[PDB]
């Protein structure tokens, strides 16, 4: 009943509503709030800075040579007024598509171009920019 | 008990702040007796004094190629108390793992290749 | 049309380019209103023998 | 049980007695005919799969 109603949204997140499967045009910030009993759903996608990795990314050198990078990290975060366009075009889980899915694609394409020497040792501080 | 639920105490050299329902009520508390909400709200204290904390086995690769194990790098820090509101707004209560302590190892990279 | 350096090493970054323009040619004549926003290719595996000499 | 409860970013095109209904339908609830009517949703956002082992 009235159970569902109520729900925690957390600082630094947005709760966004499904109305049955259709994105409600109404945002909730942190705090108490209150929606529909059943036939609405909310999911909270954070605001604020966060992080996600991705393991073992391969990296093919201009030599020929593979090598892995055990752990590749990325810190984001999404403005708050731009949340709702976000979900509606890419759903709660858009990082994995907008970032995780072509981290080793764009790995791959930068170590193309540079030696075993350049990427291990000389411009692996510029990998990261 | 409505006494035992509510009532807090707040360690010296600790600020508090109070959730309410996942919001961050703009009221920290400072180190004595407190009283709050009993059930909907609760409290956590973050340190404002100095405070230490470590790494392990960060790697580090030289320029001749030629990886070395620094064995513990320790941070000691410290935040003023009015910048305690703002600092748990953002990155939540636990900063120091995504503000020093995950950027170590990359610094420490980034320096000794 | 090409060799198995420019593949494997040199024009790595333009597979994934030409695969998306052939694509989105086809396409545009013969489904209009479908579109190719990227492509993503893994690198390829090279034989064996070939793979120690590099 | 006839209503679908079409989802958000797919739009939704409707098959009465294997035939194409020129109405769709956008994301939100929705009623169709009770049987005779089968509904399907295809995802007209963007949408990523592969092949593998080229
Ligand atoms: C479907 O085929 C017709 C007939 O060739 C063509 O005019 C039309 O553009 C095509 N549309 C799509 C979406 O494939």
């Amino acid at each position: 009943s009235l159970f569902s109603a109520v729900h925690k949204i957390e600082e630094g997140h947005i709760g966004v509503y499904y109305r049955g499967g259709a994105l409600l045009t109404s945002t909730s910030g942190p705090g108490f709030h209150l929606m529909l009993p059943f036939i609405t759903s909310y999911k909270s996608v954070q605001t604020t800075l966060q992080t996600d990795e991705v393991k073992n990314v391969p990296c093919g050198t201009s030599g020929g040579v593979m090598i892995y990078f055990d752990r590749i990290e990325v810190v984001n975060f999404l403005v708050p007024n731009a949340v709702y366009d976000i979900v509606k075009n890419y759903t709660a889980d858009y990082d994995k598509a907008l970032i995780f899915n072509k981290i080793h694609h764009e790995l791959n394409q930068f170590c193309s171009v540079h030696t075993l020497q350049e990427v291990y040792i000389e411009l692996f501080d510029q990998i990261d920019e | 008990v409505l006494l035992y639920a509510s009532i807090h105490k707040i360690e010296e050299g600790h600020l508090a702040v109070y959730y309410r329902g996942g919001a961050l009520l703009t009221s920290p508390s400072g180190p004595g007796y407190h009283i709050m909400l009993p059930f909907i709200t609760t409290f956590r204290s973050v340190q404002t004094t100095l405070q230490t904390d470590e790494v392990k086995n960060v790697p580090c690769g030289t320029s001749g190629g030629v990886m070395i194990y620094i064995d513990r790098i320790e941070v000691v820090n410290m935040l003023a108390p009015y910048a305690v509101f703002d600092i748990v707004r953002n990155y939540t209560a636990d900063y120091d793992k995504t503000l020093i302590f995950n950027k170590i190892h990359h610094e420490l990279n980034q320096f000794c290749s | 049309a090409h060799t198995l350096q420019e593949v494997y090493i040199e024009l790595f970054d333009q597979i994934d380019e030409n695969l998306k323009q052939a694509l989105q040619k086809d396409l545009n004549l013969m489904a209009p209103g479908l579109t190719i926003q990227a492509v993503r290719v893994t690198k390829p595996k090279i034989p064996e023998a070939i793979r120690r000499n590099f």
